[PDB]
C-alpha cells in the first residue's frame, strides 16, 4: 500500500522467493539508474553458483565480487561522518574510499538503457572493469601511504579512461583493458 | 501521474516540467527552514536560507492563494518565473540555462499591477 | 492505552511528530557543527598571536634581570600594585550565557610614568599586551567549549529520539 | 588577577598588575588554588601546561556551579625557547568535542 | 461510545450537519468551560454570513475573525516545537505568540455560565475584546521589533483591564473598550 | 454535577466555588510542569514553574492525604486557603478581589506543623 | 534449563557451570558499558572496563565466531579459559579457587 514491506503478500513472497531486487526511488532521483538500491538487496544463489563462475569467468572472479561488495559496504558505513562535518575534513584514507566508492557507483553499477552499447554487458566486461578498479585503488592505496595527496591522485588521467570503459564495444574491450591496465600500471611509477 | 505525458512544447509551453520541479524543491527548502528559524532565530541563517524564507512566503500568498481569479497557463508561469526570481540565479539547478537566460529577472508586476 | 481507532490515530500523529522532531534537531546540530568549525579557526589563531607574543614578553624579563640589577626588577614588582578591573559582560551564545572579560586594564596614570629603570621600563610593557592575548585566548576559549556542550547535548537529545522514542 | 606560574615570570605580571607566584608542583598548585578561586577576586587565572594540563580535575569540584574564574593551560618555560605544538591540542579538543578526529 | 469520534452515528452526522461542535475531556478536566476543542471544530455558514456582519456588527468583522483564526492556527504550529524544546528556548518572536495565544483563549473564548453577566454576551461586545486583543498583540510585536524584552510586556498591567474585560455589563461596555483602546496606545508610545 | 446546587451563600461558604476551581487550574498547571520536567530537566525551569510544581507536591502531601480523620468543611477550606497562599497574591486569577483580601495569607506551619 | 544436570563431575569437566556462570557475566557487563559509552563520553572511564570492552570484542570473534569448523568441548572450554585469563583475579569472583589458578594460565596467543 504505502510501501511497507510487512505487509502478508509481501512477507509470503520474500520466504519462497531466492533474490530481492531493491527499487528505490530516491536514487532515480539523483539520477542513478537503473535505481536498485545495493544495501536492501540480497540474492542466496551465489554461493552455488561459484563454480560456474570459476571456470567460465575466471578464477578470481567470486574475490573481485567480495572485493567490490567490501568496498561499497565500508563507504556506506561512512556515510554519517561524511554528513557531519564534509568530505574534506576528513582523512587520507577515508577521503580515498570515498572516492573509490563514487568511482565504483558511478562507473560499474550505473547503466544507460538507451545507449546502444552500454544497453548490455558480458560477463567478462564487468570482470574486466572490476579489476581495473581494485588495482587503481591498490595503487591509490600504497601511494596515499607513501605520501602523495589525495589531489594529484583525483586528477590523474587514468581516471577518464576507466569511467569511459562502459561504452567500449564488446571486441575493443579486452585491447581497452590491457592497455588501460598498463597504464594503470604506468601512472603508479610516477608515485613511486 | 500522467503529468510529464501532457506537457512540453507542441503541448505547452516547454520550460514547463522544469519549473514545476524547481518550485517544488524551493517549497521544501522553504518550509524546512521557517521551522528551523523559530528555535535559532533568523539572524544565525546563512543568506541563501533568508532567500528561501522569503521565497516560500510569497509562494503561498501569490502562487496558492488566488482567489476566484481564471488565470491561464501563461499568466501561472509568469508567476512561477517571478517568484522564481527571488533566489539566486545558479541555485536554480534544476532547470537549463537556457531557460533561465529566456525567463529569469521579472519582477512582480502583473498579480498587483492587476486584479 | 486504551484500544480505539480515535487511539491509533492520535499514536500515528504522535510517531509523525517524533521523526519531524529529530529531523529539525539534525538540522540545528548541523548549524552548530558550522559555527563551532568557524570558531576553531580562529581560536587557533589567537592561541598562534599568543605563543609569538609571550617570547617577546619572556625575552624582555630576562635579560631585565640578569644584565640589568637582579634586584630593580624585584623593586619594580613590588612598585607597582595589582590590577583588579576585570568586571566581566555576560555573554549570550545559543541560548545560554556565558561570562566575556572586559578588563579595564589602565595602563598610563599609574606610578612612576618614567624613570630610572633601563630594560624593566618596557619589560614592564610587555607582559601588558601579554596579558592582552591571554584574556583574548581565554575569551575565544570559553566559547568554543560552550558551543561544544551545546553540540554533545543536541546529539543526545538526537539519540535519544531515534533509539528509545 | 591570578596566575599560578614560576616566581620569576610572577614579578612581571605584577608589573602587569597581576599578582602571581608558585612552587613547581602539581599537588601544591592544587592544593593552594583551592584557596586562590575561594579568594577569586578575579575573573581568570592562568596555570602553565607542566605544573598539570587540565586545571578541570583540580577546580572541577570546588569551582561547581560558578563560572567567572577562567582556567586555562598556557605555554611554560622550555616553551620559553621552543615552542608549542598548536595544532595537535586543538585536534585533541575536537576530537573528544564532536567524537572523532577531523580537519586531516 | 467511549469517547470514540469514529462510530458510525458519529461519522453518519459529519456527512449532513452544517457545523460541528466537539467537546474534549482535556479542557474539561481543567475546569476551563465551555471546552470546545478548537482544532477539531469547523463550520459551513461563514462565507454566506458574512454580509450581515458588515451591516449590523462592524464592517472590518470578518478581517477581525480572520486574524484571530490566523493567529490560533499559528500558535497551534509552534506548539509542536515547544513540545520537544521546552517553551524557553524559542525566540522572543514566537514566545510572544505563545503567549497571545494564552491570552485569547483565557479571555476571549473562556465563559462563565453561572456568572450573572458573562453567560450571555452581545456581539458587539466580542467585537471589541477582539479588536483591543489585536491592538495590544500588533504594539507589542511592534516593541519586540526595538529591543524591549518579552518579560516586561508580559508585566504591563494593561493586560489586567484585557483579562477582565469580559466581566462588564453590556451597558457599561462601550466607555470601558473606549478608554481600554487609548490605555493601550498609551502603554506603548508612553515608555517610547 | 450537582455541585453547584448545594455550595454558596446560605450554605457552606460564599468562597467555595471559587476556591474549588481554582485549586484545579493551579493543580493542572502543577502537573504539565511535571511532564515538561520529564523532558528538559528540573534546573531549566523558571521561577514561577518551581512555584507550581511545590503547589502540585505539597496538594498531594497534605490536602488529599489525609488518613482516616474527619474533617469539617471548614479545616478542608482553611487548607485549601493555605495551599493558596504559596502562590503569588496576582496569579489567582479565579478568585475575586474580596475574598482575597479576607482568607490570603495563611501559612500551613500553623494549621499544624 | 536442563543444564545443570547434564553438565559437571562424571559427566564432562569438573568446571563446566562454574566457567559458564562466569563467562555468561563477564559478557552482560561488557555489553551494558559499551551501552553507557554509546551516549556518554568514553572520557568518563575507568581501568577495568577497557578490560571488559577488550572481553567482549575478543568474545564476540573468537568464542562465538566458529566458522565452520567443528570444536570438541575440551577446546571450547580452552577458548574460554583464555578469554577469562585476560581479566585479573577478583574480577573472577565467581569460580572457585583451586581451577581459577589450576587452568588461568594459557592467554589467547593460541589461535
Amino acid at each position: 500500500p504505502g510501501g511497507d514491506m510487512s505487509e502478508p503478500v509481501t512477507q509470503s513472497t520474500l520466504r519462497i522467493v531466492g533474490a530481492f531486487w531493491r527499487l528505490d526511488a530516491s536514487l532515480a532521483f539523483r539520477r542513478h539508474f537503473p535505481a536498485i538500491n545495493w544495501n536492501g538487496s540480497y540474492s542466496l544463489f551465489t554461493s552455488a553458483l561459484d563454480p560456474w563462475y570459476r571456470e567460465n569467468v575466471a578464477e578470481d572472479y567470486p574475490e573481485l565480487r567480495d572485493a567490490i561488495s567490501e568496498l561499497l559496504q565500508r563507504e556506506a558505513g561512512l556515510q554519517e561522518i561524511v554528513q557531519l562535518v564534509g568530505p574534506d575534513a576528513l582523512q587520507d584514507a577515508e577521503r580515498l574510499v570515498i572516492e573509490v566508492g563514487r568511482i565504483i557507483r558511478e562507473d560499474f553499477l550505473q547503466q544507460n538503457a538507451y545507449h546502444e552499447v552500454d544497453a548490455y554487458c558480458s560477463m567478462k566486461k564487468a570482470y574486466g572493469i572490476m579489476k581495473m578498479i581494485l588495482a587503481f585503488y591498490k595503487e591509490a592505496e600504497a601511494a596515499i601511504k607513501r605520501g602523495v595527496s589525495i589531489d594529484e591522485i583525483l586528477q590523474l588521467p587514468v581516471l577518464e579512461r576507466i569511467g569511459r570503459a562502459r561504452y567500449v564495444s564488446e571486441e575493443e574491450f579486452p585491447a581497452y583493458f590491457e592497455e588501460a591496465m598498463k597504464e594503470i600500471q604506468g601512472a603508479f611509477k610516477a608515485l613511486a | 501521474r500522467l503529468m510529464n505525458n501532457g506537457v512540453g512544447k507542441g503541448k505547452t509551453r516547454e520550460d514547463h516540467k522544469q519549473v514545476s520541479d524547481q518550485l517544488y524543491s524551493a517549497y521544501a527548502n522553504g518550509v524546512d527552514i521557517r521551522k528551523l528559524v523559530a528555535i535559532i532565530g533568523e539572524d544565525a541563517l546563512t543568506e541563501n536560507d533568508r532567500r528561501y524564507l522569503q521565497f516560500a512566503d510569497a509562494f503561498e500568498r501569490f502562487f496558492i492563494n488566488q482567489g476566484q481569479q481564471n488565470r491561464s497557463i501563461e499568466e501561472s508561469l509568469q508567476i512561477a518565473w517571478a517568484l522564481l526570481s527571488m533566489l539566486p540565479q545558479g541555485e536554480l539547478k534544476r532547470i537549463s540555462k537556457d531557460h533561465i537566460g529566456k525567463y529569469y529577472g521579472q519582477k512582480l508586476e502583473e498579480i498587483w499591477g492587476a486584479p | 492505552v486504551s484500544p480505539t481507532r480515535m487511539n491509533l490515530l492520535q499514536r500515528r500523529g504522535q510517531l509523525r511528530l517524533a521523526q519531524k522532531g529529530v529531523d529539525l534537531l539534525k538540522k540545528k546540530r548541523d548549524a552548530l557543527v558550522a559555527e563551532f568549525f568557524g570558531l576553531v579557526r580562529e581560536a587557533m589563531e589567537a592561541r598562534k598571536a599568543l605563543d609569538q607574543a609571550a617570547k617577546e614578553a619572556y625575552a624582555a624579563l630576562l635579560l631585565a634581570q640578569a644584565f640589568d640589577g637582579p634586584e630593580v626588577v624585584a623593586g619594580a614588582a613590588l612598585g607597582v600594585p595589582p590590577l583588579e578591573g576585570v568586571e566581566a559582560e555576560v555573554e549570550n551564545v545559543w541560548g545560554s550565557k556565558v561570562p566575556r572579560l572586559k578588563a579595564t586594564f589602565p595602563d598610563g596614570a599609574l606610578l612612576s610614568p618614567v624613570g630610572t629603570p633601563a630594560y624593566t621600563l618596557e619589560a614592564s610593557r610587555a607582559f601588558r599586551r601579554y596579558a592582552e592575548a591571554l584574556i583574548r585566548v581565554a575569551n575565544t576559549e570559553t566559547r568554543l567549549k560552550k558551543i561544544g556542550e551545546e553540540i554533545k547535548k543536541t546529539t543526545r537529545r538526537v539519540n535519544a529520539l531515534e533509539q528509545v522514542v | 588577577m591570578a596566575v599560578i606560574a614560576d616566581p620569576e615570570t610572577a614579578q612581571g605580571f605584577r608589573l602587569a598588575g597581576l599578582e602571581g607566584y608558585g612552587a613547581s608542583s602539581a599537588e601544591e598548585a592544587q592544593s593552594l588554588l583551592e584557596t586562590l578561586v575561594e579568594r577569586g577576586g578575579y575573573a581568570l587565572v592562568a596555570v602553565d601546561e607542566a605544573l598539570l594540563p587540565d586545571p578541570e580535575r583540580a577546580v572541577e569540584r570546588l569551582m561547581r556551579g560558578r563560572d567567572l574564574p577562567v582556567l586555562l593551560p598556557i605555554a611554560g618555560l622550555k616553551e620559553a625557547f621552543q615552542g608549542h605544538d598548536v595544532e595537535g591540542y586543538m585536534r585533541e579538543l575536537v576530537r573528544k568535542t564532536i567524537g572523532f578526529d577531523i580537519k586531516l
